[PDB]
This record gives structure tokens, C-alpha cells and sequence, in this order.
């Protein structure tokens, strides 16, 4: 449900449900009705359009990712809650608030479409502020290789015959200029031609050109190793409900942790290179991140864990001791 | 000027944990070149524990015992250098998980090796014994299955 | 002078500064606050765009009085002439945390140490008192400093600018990006011979169109205490606070929603939407943050009366003006 | 292309008050140009009282009484073309406050007239009397005290 060009802005308006989703030269808008009447809430078209980004580009995983203190969706596997205002406060608590289900490959759609016409040629959601331009003013082109980023899935480990590229085709980022680019060396004995598979894991880091975006290394089974590279801030703040853990293989983040509910700040975490943490399932996490930092997330992609913290096996923390 | 900032065996910088509120143990805080500094040679120290997939932290100095697993495996070079030498094994172990010691000489004809220096990662296919080379001390990162080799000692590496 | 400031930090660039046991600092992205509490170091991170925005407001308004939020941990506690600096203080959390801290200020010690961290934190690609539109990024290492936004003289105004020894009008600066279908055209002023010069009018929204500041409220008349405090609103009111008396906002044209909350929780009581010619009554007991997609004329009309701040407290006033 | 939004008495939108919590009543809420809209001409609404001071809303459409007051006042026109005259009070007012009737025809040398345009503001100096002349209607912002000729009328201007 995509409106035409507007005349003054150039953005289409959308559609979604009983969600409107509209945007000028400064605010992204969301509509939507309650106890009679229409309720409206502003974001910045650079913040609305890095939080949406995130949330197409991880297909919605599961659990809850915030685009602010009113907006966000919940990420419930096929289908995806989103709501306005539902995880606040005082907003439920005044009865003003508003959620809305939907199968997955249509709000999918829906925000990648949002996000082709709302981000200019000057704009690159995945990029982190000093990387790219503004957000900001009437509709001024598309850019381009935001949209035309195919993602290839590891299978196995990059490098590998069947399966997801290295990227000696892509440039090294300006603030990992100083990361060596040297590759493994590898020495198949006779017979034994590509037999042997490593590749420079940092160098492919260095390469990495989004931020906050975890893409998968190595498959083990159930577990994945998804590095990424961080700068600036994470786009939104979320949380899913799996135990994850943290690995910083370079420069430093500072974590921010509370509550799933509220939001009571828990713990502040300050990872420097080396440090391993694990992040709860009970809590929400959003990071900070000066210099582009590599950070190592790991995952165990088992199909029943985000249906099992719920049932009294197995408790929000990883481990008793 | 752009610095990217490695920690080393001989240089790093543990990070903090300040609570607000809840505890400090339930986020398992640590760091491997802290624990690798800590530990002896090739000792598999699990530094992530995931309902039994684990993330180990081995010591690289030395040589170490063959290797192998039923599955596939990854390490990663955090610090120094490492020689992987590869055997591939006549009778591969089809069945069971985690680290295993292929014995004192496996059966197997010679794959070769890999050299993986900081922040290069390397396949250790399942079905082979590997085994790891290190002139001077070094840190790796082992992504497997909890295995009779894994060493659990939270309460020594842990932010209480 | 009693301004504590490092040397220029070698990466960066930077200065860092005191403020009692307040140690304040930036980096390529964020300004950072940094605290002690239960015997142990607290730190705070916050944009640098948005970050000095909200500091050069605090400073442009003589720090004024009540309360002045840069986010929802740090902000100032403006006192007369002395000014509280809290940490997390006005957090539920972190206040039950104990991990809050509060300090007491000498107006003008606070008020020479924030504007040497605006000169010396905002580079020559970046104007505080800007929309984003209008201005460059806040972020990077040091480079120069903004000459336009430090030049800008403070002529306060005695009757109504114009005359002749009073605040200047703006012919003189360029007319603003958005004003620019604003007539210029001034009032036309025939004095009966014998009188040349005791008339006095001027184009407000000329006066207003060539603003060269934002969010920023300017005065225009003076009737006794009460004083006509127009200024032009884009983008976000760079700070959340709220005075501790009542403020009259007018909308003069275009439209500004402003978020209004209990000035403790920050329970929103109100989401208040003023188009061109709407006027609203901003009440004592709660903060405020606007928000306005086109630069707009807004007129706050402000009582300078020196003691209704502690006349709102004392039983004889209440936090809305009008009962009916 | 820039359009700034003015508004005038034959073309304006009333905002909103949406209220999480509270009362509508305590934000007074009004819109001016519905005020001078449905008020007589140069009747003084009162648009904003805080302690004493006030904001009236004029109509202006034709020609008002002669006003003076012991201290200056303001006057914004808003929309539609105003001309106020002057005349400079042989004994003006030096006490007391709130705009007042300078009488059916006052004693005093004429200072001229200013032409107010929409968005025009105007100085009327103490100890002075001051008159309106519109040809069509125009709407008028005055910055004074409560004086005897204030009309208050909250229930019919405000959101409630």
C-alpha cells in the first residue's frame, strides 16, 4: 500500500495495517488509531531509517528490536508485532497504545520498500555518520549498492567452493587501514590440492563495509561465529531471548544493559579486545563504539532455544558458579 | 592516523563490568589473553559455554597432541603463530562430539599444514587429527562441541 | 579564569575539563561525563552534535532557572546564580542505584567553563545554534573553531528594537533558507512634524525571517515584566527542559508538536500540536521538547517578575494560570 | 520553493491537545484567529493572562475608541492592514494600569500614524492615546496590563 510521490517531500506515504507510515525533510512519521482517535510520533529520518535497516537486514530473527521509546516491532519467527507505545509505560497504562501483527515477508517488503524510496543517494543506513552523508530534506535519487548488496549465506566457512565469498573485491575501511592483508599460508600436500581451507578472518573484517551487522564465519553445527564491524551506535536497542556471547577482537565497546521491561539500566559493560561476555537472555543491550571495532558474536542457532528460556529448563544466564 | 588496538599475551587490557543492578557473575566476563597467560600449553580452557557448544581458549606453545573430532571444527589465531599439520585419518571417527586425542601416531597419510598467524582462521575438517605448532606462546580460539579435553574453571577466570 | 582545562589531547585534539569532581571530555563521537559515586568511576556517553546543541542552549539562556535536561542522565539544575550539575541524580534507576551525583556551581565558574568546551569542542564545521540542515557535522578530531557562532554579540533588548538605544534590528543579516517568502517589507511610519522620531515600528517577521539562531527566544517588547520573546524553531529543541513558571507560547506560523511530561518521571501528560495563530498556556509543574519540520515564528511571552519561581511552590500559585 | 505558513481570519487550522494525562482546561488552550473571529471589533479578548499581564486578541474592522494607558503597550497586527494614529496627551496618564479610554475627543498635538501590515509591530508609548483604522478586517495581538476594557472568556475560546 504505497501512496504516490507526494508533491512538496517526494516520498510516497505507506500502509500497514492500521499503521500509516509517512516522512518529510526531517521526521519520519508513524500513525495509528486508539480509544477513538488518531495517534501520531516523530523520528529522525537518519535514526527511523538505520533502526529499519537493521531490522530488515537480520530478516527479523527473534525477539524484540526498538526503534525508539514508543516504536519497534516484535519478531515473533513468521509473523512480526508491531507496535506503538504497547512496551511503555505510561502510554498502555493511558490505553493510547497500538500493536499490530503481520506475516513477516509482507512488513519485510513493506520496510525494504520504505527504505528504497526514503534513503537518498546521499544517505547509507548502514553506514555509520563520518561514512556517509545526511538524512535529511525532499526525496533526492536512491543510492544505489545500499540496494544492490546481494547476501550470500555461509554454509560451511567462506572461502569454501559452494559457499559465501571472501571480499578481496571490496575496499579496506578507512579506520582498519592498519590492519595487515596478508593471508593464511596454506601447504597441501600431494594429492591433497584444496584440501585445506583458512582465510584471514581480520582482513575480511577490515573489508566489512556496514556496521552493526553480524554476518556468519564459521558453522559448527548449531553454533555460528557472525562477526562484525561496529561504529558509532547501534541503530536500535534489542534484545532477543537466546543467550548470546560477545567476543571483542579489537579496539573497545561500552554495552548498555537493562531490564526487557522497564528498562532498568542492569550493568554497563566495557569490552576491550580480549574480553569475553556473555549477554542474557532477560535483558536488552544497545553498544557504543568510538573507533570501528571487531566484534565476534556467537550464536547457537538450535531451532527451540527462543521457546525454551521460557519453559524452567534453562535460566536467563548461561552459567552457575 | 587510524590505530587498531590487538590485544597481545605480553599487552592487554581487561574491560569492566559495572552493575547497576543484578550480579556480576551472570554475564561470565573474562578475557582470553588473560586466561592463555594463565593456563598450560594446548590446556582447551572453555571461556563460552552454550547449552554444550563451546568457545575454548588454548595456550599455543609448543606442540601439542593429535587432535580430532567427528565433526567439523575452527580456530582462529589470536595472538602470534600457529602451524596446523593435517592427517587425514583411513578410519575417521563417524560417530560422537567434542575434542578427542587421536593417539600418539593416528592412521592417516600427511594433508599438509596451514600457518595462521593473528586473526587467521582455519577449517579442521571432521574426520581428520590436526595438530598445532607454536615457536613462541601464542592464543587460539577453538569454536567446537564440549569435549573430554575441555576444562571448565569459571570461578578462576570469571568477574565474581 | 578559574576555568580548569587540559592541553590538547594528541589524538584527538581536544581539551578536556573540570568542573569540580566532574571531569568532561570528547572524542571523535561522543562527549563524555565522567563522575565518582559508591568509590568507584562513572562515566556518561552522548553525541557530540547532540550533545553541544544542547549545552549552547544552556548558555545562551543565562542558564535561566528550572530545570534543563540533556538527556535522560545528565542535565543541569539551574539555581539564580548558582547551577546544580547531576549525573543520573533525576533517574529512578540509577538514583536507587546510588550511582548518581549532584555539584553545586558558581553561575559564572559553570558558565565560562561550558562556553570554553563550546570553542573549543565545536569545529569550524559545525554551528550549535543551527538546524542540521543548515550546518555541517559535529564529529572528528579538531579542526578550527566556529568564528561565526562565537562572534555573535548579546544586545539585550531595553524597550523594543529599533530605537534608538536599544537592540539593533537584523537588516543586516542574510534571510534565512526558509523564510524566504517572508515579505521584507517594512511598516510604513509617517511622524507629524515636531515628532520626528517617537513612532516606532518594525516587520516582526522580518526581524524573525532573518534569525540567524534557533530555538533561541529573542527579546521584542517590553511591558514591565512582561516581556514578547520570539525566536525561529527547526528541527528538535536541542534540550528537554522546563521552566518553573508559566510560559505563554503563541504559534506564529507553520507548526511545532511539543511533548509535554511530569518534570519528575517524565510521564507524558501532553502531546500538543500548534498551528499558525494557536496559543497555549505551558504550565509550572512540567518539561518540555519541541519538535518542527519547517523553520517557524514562535512567540513565548515570558513574566520576568523576579519571585514567581518560589511564589509556584509557596501555596498562593498554582501550576496553570487559568480555572474555568 | 518555500511556503511559510501564515494564517488569517478567512483561512486557519486550529491544533490539538491530545492529553495522556490531566486536563485540556489547564493548557488554555485558544487559536486567535477563531477569537477575533467571533468577537465584536475591538473588543479586547483576553488570549493570555499571566498575574496581572495579558494578551488580547482585537478585531479589527473599522474605528476603534481612543486608548491610552499610564505605561506602553504593544501592538501586533496579525492580519489585514491596521493604521494607528497618535496623539501626544496634554495630560497624560502617570498612574495606574490596563489600557483606557482616552475619551470622545482628547486633548493633545497628533504625532502622526503607523501603517501595520501583517506581521507588523508597533509601539504605543506611554502617556500617549492611539487609535485603529481598518478597511477590512485584520486581527490584532495587544501586549498590555489587564485594564478595565479586558474581556476574559475562557469557556468559549479555550479547548476544554
Amino acid at each position: 500500500q504505497a501512496s504516490p510521490p507526494h508533491a512538496v517531500t517526494g516520498y510516497r506515504s505507506f500502509q500497514l495495517g492500521a499503521f500509516e507510515l509517512s516522512r518529510d525533510e526531517y521526521f519520519a512519521r508513524i500513525t495509528w488509531p486508539a480509544k477513538g482517535e488518531t495517534r501520531s510520533h516523530l523520528i529522525p529520518a537518519d535514526i527511523f531509517l538505520r533502526a529499519m535497516m537493521r531490522d530488515v537486514a537480520w530478516g527479523f530473527f527473534y525477539g524484540w528490536v526498538n526503534f525508539d521509546h514508543v516504536i519497534g516491532t516484535r519478531n515473533y519467527y513468521g509473523k512480526v508485532d508491531l507496535y506503538a507505545g504497547t512496551f511503555n509505560g505510561t502510554l498502555k497504562a493511558a490505553g493510547v497504545n497500538y500493536t499490530e501483527n503481520f506475516e513477516t515477508p509482507l512488513i519485510m517488503a513493506t520496510f525494504k520498500a520504505i527504505l528504497r524510496d526514503w534513503t537518498n543517494a546521499t544517505f547509507d543506513p548502514f553506514a555509520a555518520p563520518e561514512e556517509t552523508g545526511s538524512a535529511f530534506g525532499r526525496k533526492n535519487g536512491e543510492n544505489l549498492e545500499c540496494i544492490e548488496r546481494f547476501r550470500i549465506a555461509t554454509k560451511r566457512m567462506p572461502g569454501l567452493q559452494d559457499d559465501s565469498p571472501l571480499r578481496n573485491d571490496l575496499p579496506v575501511n578507512r579506520q582498519f587501514a592498519d590492519v595487515s592483508q596478508d593471508e593464511p599460508e596454506v601447504h597441501a600436500a600431494e594429492g591433497f590440492e584444496g584440501e585445506l581451507h583458512a582465510f584471514s578472518l581480520f582482513k575480511y573484517l577490515s573489508r566489512s563495509d556496514v556496521t552493526w551487522n553480524p554476518s556468519v564465519t564459521s558453522v559448527c553445527k548449531a553454533s555460528l561465529f557472525c562477526p562484525t564491524t561496529e561504529e558509532f551506535i547501534l541503530p536500535v536497542f534489542h534484545g532477543n531471548d537466546r543467550v548470546e556471547w560477545f567476543i571483542q577482537m579489537s579496539d573497545e565497546i561500552v554495552w548498555d544493559v537493562g531490564d526487557k521491561d522497564d528498562g532498568n539500566p542492569r550493568a554497563r559493560i566495557t569490552m576491550r579486545a580480549g574480553d569475553v561476555c556473555a549477554m542474557p537472555a532477560d535483558i536488552r543491550h544497545q553498544g557504543y563504539s568510538t573507533k570501528r571495532s571487531m566484534l565476534m558474536v556467537w550464536e547457537n542457532a538450535t531451532p527451540n532455544l527462543p521457546h525454551l528460556y521460557e519453559s524452567g529448563e534453562l535460566k536467563p544466564y548461561p552459567i552457575e558458579f | 592516523a587510524v590505530n587498531t588496538v590487538f590485544a597481545s599475551l605480553d599487552n592487554f587490557r581487561k574491560g569492566t563490568v559495572e552493575i547497576i543492578s543484578g550480579e556480576a557473575r551472570h554475564y561470565a566476563f573474562s578475557n582470553i589473553f588473560e586466561v592463555a597467560q594463565n593456563s598450560k600449553p594446548y590446556e582447551k580452557v572453555v571461556v563460552g559455554l552454550n547449552l554444550g557448544y563451546v568457545v575454548e581458549t588454548l595456550r599455543a606453545e609448543g606442540q601439542s597432541p593429535w587432535f580430532t573430532a567427528a565433526h567439523d571444527e575452527f580456530a582462529i589465531v589470536m595472538d602470534g603463530e600457529v602451524r596446523v599439520e593435517f592427517l587425514k585419518l583411513d578410519a575417521p571417527s563417524k560417530h560422537g562430539e567434542g575434542t578427542h586425542l587421536a593417539g600418539e601416531l593416528p592412521v592417516g597419510k600427511p594433508m599438509g599444514y596451514v600457518l595462521l598467524k593473528r586473526g587467521h582462521q582455519c577449517l579442521l575438517p571432521a574426520g581428520s587429527a590436526y595438530r598445532f605448532e607454536a615457536s613462541r606462546p601464542g592464543v587460539i580460539l577453538q569454536q567446537t562441541i564440549k569435549g573430554p579435553l575441555s576444562v571448565e574453571k569459571w570461578a578462576e577466570i570469571c568477574l565474581k
